[PDB]
């Protein structure tokens, strides 16, 4: 996360609205998915700080 | 190349030395404009005063410090020097900032030599060779929090090993965002009311942690950390006045209040010679 | 009979007419032009409101008084707030523009004064504070009110300092930039066409301003004997070129 | 507050017009974005740039 | 002879041997001709 | 696999898409396009703001109930408020528009109901007064809220009467017009390209409105049993083709 | 290699955007296919994403 | 120049350049064309 650098919001809203069918009832999910377009470009390495450990593991 | 061509009396309706400055030009007048010449030729290409030249020599950019200590009961391996760590920028020191910001942009890839060098205060013994270890931390990456975290591992982030009284070099290409590094910017990161201005926010370029992989011996080393910085294939954009009243800040153009008048006191008249 | 001194700028709806100027700078020798595909990055198609933008502004004006120590406009801070130009401008994301700037003072043969008319590309300005204090976005950011340089320090507002252009360089090294004089015995109009100069293809036109635009009086300003003791200095701007993209819900920026 | 498969759900409620159904910010590297195999290698690198694909799946 | 592979690792870069001082120096819209009045 | 049924528009940086369309609908069959020279008048070069006016703007939706009457929205008027398109309206003189209308309503397999979507080209109303009483201005000026005919009369507002199409015509006759149906058991959206209709090249766009685009329920609204009775309606509308010309100072209209 | 071409307006039966994930593709969707764009190029290879890269240091 | 004789020995690869996402992104055993509807 960098300011200068930020990339904007994503929202989403009712257009008109959910309806359901007789005989049904209440919450219905939307799954999301994310993937990167062709167009894409990542650069300079670096260590992920998903990661890490505080003594060597063992067998 | 001729310097000056031969050049005679003059009687014209011709006058190249009037002009007017108005305008913005500097006219290129010379000297067998005004008075009457002789060839010579200038022997002399302007090799030096290249900007890959002027530009292209190591200059000392950072100067830290380290130290090899038992760690026994530290609570904070960063405050005790036990491995410092440094911000990674180009303006600390002004020897070359000034040289920089003659240029407004400027792109090059950088070439570091990193000289180490290691002092020992209190009375000692034996000094076992000390291994200094450098790594790029950018931003993003887990920073070192013990002087021997899994941080060190540096298994994606390159890091060098080099002995203390040696010199580590390498070479990293051009790691800016945009077209070129901004030397100056008159902007913010965003449209806030109290965010800093300047160019702090298009600095980040993260930082470079060194630490001695070295355990401890019965004495304790100093090793002092010195960054010299080359840049190597230079282009530079817009050249602006240079710098006339002392720095205070990186990465600010503030001087310094109740500063010295920059301009020498003529000792006599506007007529003294 | 085409003198350097006539000229006819004609851009959009609007024309200035000058019958005095001492022939006109373009930045670098470069002209304006919009942005090639060569050099594009953001994928989005720009918007070109042509004639509706690329017109002339005309800002309020300022007096030379024997006391002035200069001016600052930053652009494109300045127009902000002039017609379509500022709406566009709040409304993008990004934008890109050249502009021509015209200065005009007249006088007499009677007067005497010179003022320096310089475009800055990146004039970072310096606090007064000293140290590392920031100068707070209001105060960089004028508006066609412009800074002056002879009103008093402010608090979070930079220097305004002459002999150092705001910045820790001496006034007699501005003429590094593209500049030009108005000298009252000679000129009686500036005029600078500037081109778009960056670091990137296009950029935020709100956080970050590419040219602050100065006016100085050098040579202070000497009416004639019981002349009044003062001339106005007029600005008057026209972008030129520009190109906005990545419309959408329309920035809110302090103050 | 624990990780859950209902965290990958976003609820939709019958009838509700002009609402919005979710609001997140673009930090690919953080955040929602975060554990995703997209955010996941993105933070092998420092910079990135390009276009991203966000799909939703009504259920 | 280059030893790496990557273009950062070359050495320095070799003269420009550019040099066009009238984009400073000349920078203005109808051209000056030295000799003819600065002004007509 | 084409179906009539299914239908994407990208316009701009925004793109609609229906999965139960019924063809779409376009005037007099001739789609938007710029004023032509051989038609011109005005000498002004026009703007053609492009992509940051030809997008598509969702007005706020409606709510169709069992006692709904119908609503009205006039031209460019809905738009007056909408991102760029709306200032560049107040700003030039003069201006000129095609416009994509996207009007949509989803239910279940178990409603019933039909809404009739036209566009009627100079739609002048009735005082309900009678007489030579006037519409006043601000009535027939709704802005994005239209005007919902099951309101109630006001003074110096229009009638608001469905079997009369607000001017002395029955609500029947209303299919001479440009139009498409939106039968729940059918359709969903219903979809209309207006091109440009007028007697002079180019108007002005806040003294005269040019199409009034009026959804009005035929066939009532009959929800499952047990199931809310009501059902939203949002209409979406993007400009195409938009010129504006005659660029000043910002028009002043009342209230 | 272009990184966007230009595209414009598009009203159309052949809608790129909707899909059935449900098939276990991710179709190839681009700003293109949803928004006008202009050209602009890649200017890049991916050089660095290599698994030779990746794993090499 | 490789200076020794067994092909561990030598350095890194060189890039791929191979690339293709497809057996990952679109496995699916009956074609899909981008436009065409998705389920016929
Ligand atoms: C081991 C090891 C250690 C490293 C360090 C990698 C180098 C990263 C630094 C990149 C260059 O940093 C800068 C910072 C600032 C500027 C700059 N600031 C403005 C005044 C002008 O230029 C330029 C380069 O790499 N491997």
């Amino acid at each position: 996360p960098d300011t200068y650098t930020s990339a904007g919001f994503l929202s989403c809203w009712y257009q008109t609205s959910l309806i359901l069918p007789p005989e049904t009832t209440g919450q219905v999910y939307l799954l999301s998915f994310i993937s990167a377009c062709p167009d894409f470009k990542l650069r300079l390495m670096k260590d992920t700080q998903t990661i890490s450990q505080t003594v060597a593991l063992t067998e | 190349t001729v310097a000056s061509i031969s050049s005679g009396p003059k009687h014209t309706q011709k006058v190249p030395i009037l002009t007017a400055n108005e305008t913005g030009a500097t006219m290129p007048v010379l000297p067998s404009d005004s008075i009457e010449t002789r060839t010579t030729y200038m022997h002399f290409n302007g090799s030096e005063t290249d900007v890959e030249c002027f530009l292209g020599r190591a200059a000392c950019v950072h100067v830290t410090e380290i130290q090899n200590k038992d760690a026994t009961g530290i609570d904070n391996h960063r405050e005790a020097k036990l491995f410092n760590d440094w911000k990674i920028n180009l303006s600390s020191l002004v020897q070359l900032r000034k040289k920089l910001e003659l240029f407004t942009y400027v792109r090059f890839d950088s070439e570091y030599t990193i000289l180490a060098t290691a002092s020992q205060p209190d009375s000692a013994n034996y000094s076992s060779n000390l291994v200094v270890q450098a790594m790029y931390v950018p931003p993003g990456a887990p920073n070192p929090k013990e002087w021997d975290d899994y941080t060190w591992q540096s298994a994606s982030n390159p890091s060098v090993f080099f002995k203390v009284g040696d010199t580590s070099r390498f070479s990293v290409p051009y790691v800016g965002l945009a077209s070129a590094y901004n030397c100056f910017y008159d902007g913010y990161s965003h449209d806030d009311a109290e965010t800093q201005y300047g160019i702090t926010v298009l600095s980040h370029m993260g930082s470079m942690a060194f630490r001695i992989v070295n355990e401890h011996d019965e004495h304790k080393t100093l090793v002092k950390i010195r960054v010299y910085h080359r840049a190597k294939h230079v282009e530079a954009w817009i050249p602006r006045a240079p710098r006339a009243l002392p720095y205070t800040s990186i990465g600010r153009t503030n001087y310094p209040k109740n500063t010295e008048p920059v301009i020498k006191k003529r000792k006599g008249d506007i007529k003294s010679y | 009979g085409y003198s350097d001194r006539v000229q006819q700028i004609t851009l959009g709806n609007s024309t200035i007419t000058t019958q005095e100027a001492a022939n006109a700078v373009v930045c670098y020798a470069e002209w304006p032009e919009y942005l090639p595909d060569v050099d594009a990055s953001d994928v989005n198609k720009t918007s070109k409101p042509d004639t509706s933008v690329c017109r002339f502004y005309t800002l309020d004006s300022k007096t030379w008084t024997t006391g002035s120590k200069g001016w600052c406009w930053k652009l494109p801070d300045a127009l902000k707030d002039m017609g379509v130009f500022g709406q566009n401008m709040f409304f993008h994301s990004l934008g890109r523009s050249g502009y021509t700037v015209h200065v005009q003072c007249n006088a007499t043969k009677f007067h005497s004064g010179c003022l320096l008319v310089v475009v800055i590309p990146e004039h970072q300005l310096a606090s007064h504070e000293g140290g590392n204090v920031s100068v707070k976005y209001t105060f960089t950011h004028p508006g066609e009110r412009g800074i002056d340089l002879s009103s008093a320090n402010e608090v979070g507002g930079p220097v305004k300092d002459v002999l150092y252009n705001m910045n820790g360089t001496l006034l007699g090294n501005l003429l590094i930039f593209p500049h030009q004089f108005i000298n009252l015995r000679t000129n009686n109009t500036a005029t600078i066409v500037i081109p778009y100069i960056n670091s990137v293809p296009i950029d935020s036109m709100t956080r970050h301003n590419n040219v602050s635009l100065m006016v100085i009086p050098i040579a202070p300003l000497t009416v004639p004997t019981g002349a009044t003791p003062s001339l106005p200095i007029t600005v008057t701007i026209a972008p030129m070129c520009t190109e906005f993209s990545g419309i959408r819900s329309k920035s809110i920026v302090p103050q | 507050t624990k990780d859950e498969v209902n965290s990958y759900l976003i609820p939709l409620n019958a009838n509700r017009q002009n609402e919005q159904v979710f609001g997140t910010n673009l930090f690919i590297g953080d955040g929602v974005f975060k554990t995703t195999l997209l955010g996941e290698i993105v933070q092998y690198y420092t910079h990135w740039s390009g276009s991203l694909r966000f799909s939703l799946m009504y259920t | 002879i280059n030893y790496y592979k990557d273009a950062a690792s070359t050495s320095s870069a070799g003269q420009s041997l550019s040099m066009d001082p009238s984009k400073f120096t000349e920078p203005v819209k109808d051209l000056m001709l030295k000799g003819a009045p600065a002004l007509n």
